[PDB]
């Protein structure tokens, strides 16, 4: 599992940006966006893994992700919140 | 009384008919069934959806609804009996009449009322008969319907043509350019929910044809109650040779008889008023006071005419 | 305010229902405030009483249910008596 | 015979449950006897106020089953239910149709 | 004979009565048709509240008349 | 199996009185359940914080009212407090 | 008078298929990132914290939801920045300004 | 269609008459009696 | 269909006065 961030390919970013409402993408966005997404994912999974190893278990549940999200200001409804 | 669940009923000017596998036919694969039974009976294809079931009625909360006899009375002398808040109506109607409307609401049907035996046509009531004898729950009403010979109706139609070709017309040229003995039918095979029926085009209401009013020559409708006649319901019966099929004239202009023309005995039911119609001589009760053939004979004749025309039309 | 009053009235009816049917309501109560007054296109007309947005329900068109031949007969009779509308 | 505490007030949401949650959630040392009733009333009012708009949306969309997209529409189309849920994200709710005016052709 | 009872909710019921029936009989008929106890209702005709003791014929009610049923609503 | 709890049947009883013919999905039911839990926690936490500043030792029907009036926006606050006080009156006199 | 009723080669210029994808995505509500690449990305990022976790199948999914509802929202803001600078394209100096103003960089 | 025209013009009318006669009551050799009837026409 | 349909089809396929059909109709039987 090395260099998987290239799995967030260009069409996926195009679709996200279309749903966002933008009309004419530049050509450099497709790396700034992967950087932003990697930063967000690190910030969330760090707290998820903290919550999951404080409870003395080795399985990242969905309540752990829900808590790690709610703690940063971004709640999330639908996954047992 | 039970309703139909999976049959295509006659609507939007289309008529259906069941067929059975006939391997003598190569271009077509199926031929008309006799019926779901031997004798003639209630035609299930041209009924209203609300018309429940030789016995027919509607629930007690339903407006006027009708059924027609299967056999088409073209000419000659035919006698039969119909056995009887809940009203009904007995009469005769052409194909153009709607199964949703009581016989006699249009100009294509003539009927009689259960209470006071009043005659109903063009939506207007009549009391031509002075007898005024009330009808009870077990009475048997006879009908003798006499129509002119085919040849005279044909010549009356030819007279109508000779008027129409220039006297009523003076795209005119196309209309002026536009078979009386010969029958030409239109039938397509369709499959509706795994069941098999034939689709045929039907006739539409149009302006009444005038010139003296068109009358079938020496046509007469006679009504009997328990042997006693109650008069002639009508004389000036409309000719039908007069009966324009639904036609997309726009289509053929842009590109540029079906053996079923006649009057059908029709039974109408209102708020549960039931009745039944008798077809066969063995269960005919006043066949001798006329002096003749029963409806069942014409049923068999129509079966023969249909199958023979099906034979010839293959090639 | 309108939806709160409507729900309160409906739950008052449902609390009363313990004594009984014959009390249900036309569910399309979410209708805007309108009015009737003299118009240009014709004599009478319907004017909105409050500014409404787009793609929003206004009112149900309600009347007596009839079949087709009954409708034909009725429109003929109305044309007879000079209704013509 | 018994008589549910949430039926004496015309509520549907449970009042004994809310009271047990207030007691055993460590919010205060003592819970007034009418606090759960008030809180349950407010909860059912809010949930009815959002379910009504959700049903209106699901009906004006010719369906008959409230579905996450309908809740997202009911919330983000309002103006005060939008501030109460300004931070949440409703899973499978999509987004609201909107295109700027500088982008629409002329 | 038929009379009508129009309920606020939009429902009109077509009761069958005789002019010799008392209003108490009318309230009983509305009950036995719809189950509403006579004590909880309130009957109105031509702007005048029908008085508890008197009779239907006292008000000159004939067939196919309509009249309004309002409920003395409570908690 | 261990029995866990939720607000499913109560959200359903409310749906069957606001729209007597509609029916909720499953994911939408879980969303409404987590919504109820989240608002519950918000209101009870603010009520606690408020029953702490004042050094009271209890969380009464007025801490809850002030909490509802702080957290809920402009107009939702008035209707929420009206429904609450109506329910509390109808409950105390019974 | 009659009864009223309710019923009775090619090359698109650049900028039109975009205005159509916008309308067809702003109304759909599915996930816009493949699921196996995101699975692997989450698993690969969680190596730096603990070696061998098991990532219950609802955790991953959960993350994906948020990971969309963040990026999408971000793009909205960046869009405005672009429109603010009197242009139509969105550039990396727009994302950075949005993240700065919004508080994520300071 | 031309074949239909020819048959309808000459054979079909009295063929139909004989067919419906044998249809009202059937004999056992309907083809031979029908042939006789039609030949007896000409 | 059992009785007369194939004789009729063969006769119309054969089709010349009507006498020719009257005889072919007899010869088939």
């Amino acid at each position: 599992l090395r260099d998987n961030i290239q799995g967030i390919t260009k069409p996926a970013i195009r679709r996200l940006a279309r749903r966002g409402g933008v009309k004419r993408i530049s050509g450099l966005i497709y790396e700034e966006t992967r950087g932003v997404l990697k930063v967000f994912l690190e910030n969330v999974i760090r707290d998820a893994v903290t919550y999951t190893e404080h409870a003395k278990r080795k399985t990242v549940t969905a309540m752990d992700v829900v808590y790690a999200l709610k703690r940063q200001g971004r709640t999330l409804y639908g996954f047992g919140g | 009384f039970v309703r139909t669940e999976d049959i295509p009923l006659n609507r939007r000017h289309f008529v259906y008919r069941p067929c059975s596998a006939n391997p003598f036919f190569t271009i077509l694969g199926y031929g008309c069934t006799e019926y779901p039974f031997d004798h003639s009976g209630m035609s299930v294809m041209d009924r209203s959806e609300g018309l429940s079931i030789d016995l027919v009625s509607v629930p007690d909360q339903y407006g006027w609804r009708t059924a027609r006899s299967d056999v088409c009375i073209k000419e000659g002398m035919t006698y039969w009996e119909v056995e009887v808040t809940p009203h009904l109506r007995f009469g005769v109607c052409r194909r153009e009449a709607s199964l949703e409307a009581p016989v006699g609401f249009d100009v294509y049907g003539y009927g009689i009322r259960d209470i006071s035996l009043e005659s109903i046509h063009e939506g207007k009531l009549n009391c031509v008969l002075e007898n005024g004898s009330p009808l009870k729950e077990g009475d048997k009403i006879g009908f003798l319907l006499s129509l002119p010979s085919i040849h005279t109706q044909i010549k009356q139609a030819k007279e109508f043509t000779k008027r129409r070709i220039f006297a009523l017309n003076s795209n005119k040229e196309f209309q002026r350019a536009l078979e009386y003995n010969d029958v030409v039918r239109d039938q397509i095979a369709i499959r509706y929910k795994n069941q098999l029926f034939f689709e045929a085009t039907d006739y539409v209401k149009t302006t009444k044809p005038e010139y003296d009013y068109y009358q079938l020559e020496d046509s007469y409708l006679a009504i009997f109650q328990n042997g006693k006649y109650l008069g002639k319901a009508f004389e000036n019966l409309k000719p039908l040779l007069f009966s324009e099929l639904q036609y997309n004239e726009k289509f053929y202009l842009g590109y540029w008889n079906n053996n079923k023309l006649g009057y059908y005995p029709t039974i109408s039911c209102f708020n549960g008023g039931t009745a039944r119609i008798i077809s066969e001589e063995d269960k005919l009760e006043y066949l001798d006071q006329i002096r003749v053939n029963t409806l069942d004979t014409l049923y068999k004749e129509q079966i023969a005419e249909d199958i023979v025309w099906d034979i010839i039309d293959e090639l | 305010d309108n939806r709160a009053s409507n729900r309160r009235f409906q739950q008052d009816i449902e609390a009363q229902k313990a004594a009984i049917l014959l009390s249900l309501n036309q569910l399309n109560k979410r209708k805007k405030p309108v009015m009737f007054a003299r118009s240009a296109i014709h004599n009478w007309g319907l004017y909105a009483l409050d500014s409404i947005a787009a793609k929003e329900m206004i009112i149900e068109y309600v009347g007596e249910r009839i079949r087709q031949p009954v409708a034909e007969m009725r429109e003929k009779r109305y044309l007879k008596n000079g209704i013509g509308s | 015979k018994a008589k549910t505490r949430s039926s004496r007030a015309g509520l549907q949401f449970p009042v004994g449950r809310v009271h047990r949650l207030l007691r055993k959630g460590n919010y205060a040392e003592r819970v007034g006897a009418g606090a759960p009733v008030y809180l349950a009333a407010v909860l059912e009012y809010l949930t009815a106020e959002i379910l009504e708009l959700a049903g209106n949306a699901a009906r004006d969309n010719k369906k008959t089953r409230i579905i996450p997209r309908h809740l997202q529409l009911a919330v983000r189309n309002d103006e005060e239910l939008n501030k109460l849920l300004g931070r949440v994200t409703i899973a499978q709710g999509g987004v609201l149709p909107n295109i700027q005016s500088v982008l629409l052709p002329k | 004979m038929q009379i009508f009872v129009k309920t606020l909710t939009g429902k009109t019921i077509t009761l069958e009565v005789e002019p010799s029936d008392t209003i108490e009989n009318v309230k009983a008929k509305i009950q036995d048709k719809e189950g509403i106890p006579p004590d909880q209702q309130r009957l109105i005709f031509a702007g005048k509240q029908l008085e508890d003791g008197r009779t239907l014929s006292d008000y000159n009610i004939q067939k196919e008349s309509t009249l309004h049923l309002v409920l003395r609503l409570r908690g | 199996k261990t029995r866990k709890e939720s607000y499913a049947i109560y959200v359903y009883k409310v749906l069957k009185q606001v729209h007597p013919d509609t029916g909720i999905s499953s994911k939408a039911m879980s969303i409404m359940n987590s919504f109820v839990n989240d608002v519950f926690e918000r209101i009870a936490g603010e009520a606690s914080r408020l029953a702490h500043y004042n050094k009271r030792s209890t969380i009464t029907s007025r801490e809850i009212q002030t909490a509802v009036r702080l957290l809920l926006p402009g107009e939702l606050a008035k209707h929420a407090v009206s429904e609450g006080t109506k329910a509390v009156t109808c409950y105390t006199s019974a | 008078a009659r009864t009223l009723q309710t019923a009775r080669p090619h090359r698109y210029r650049p900028g039109t298929v975009a205005l159509r994808e916008i309308r067809r995505y702003q109304k759909s509500t599915e996930l816009l990132i493949r699921k196996l690449p995101f699975q692997r990305l989450v698993r690969e990022i969680a190596q730096d914290f603990k070696t061998d976790l098991r990532f219950q199948s609802s955790a991953v999914l959960a993350l994906q939801e948020a990971s969309e509802a963040y990026l999408v929202a971000l793009f909205e803001d960046t869009n405005l920045c672009a429109i603010h600078a009197k242009r139509v394209t969105i550039l990396p100096k727009d994302i950075q300004l949005a993240r700065r103003i919004r508080g994520e960089r300071a | 269609s031309q074949t239909r025209k020819y048959l309808n013009t000459n054979v079909t009318p009295h063929l139909l008459a004989g067919m419906r006669l044998i249809a009202v009551q059937q004999p056992e050799d309907p083809l031979r009696v029908l042939g006789e009837y039609l030949i007896e026409q000409s």
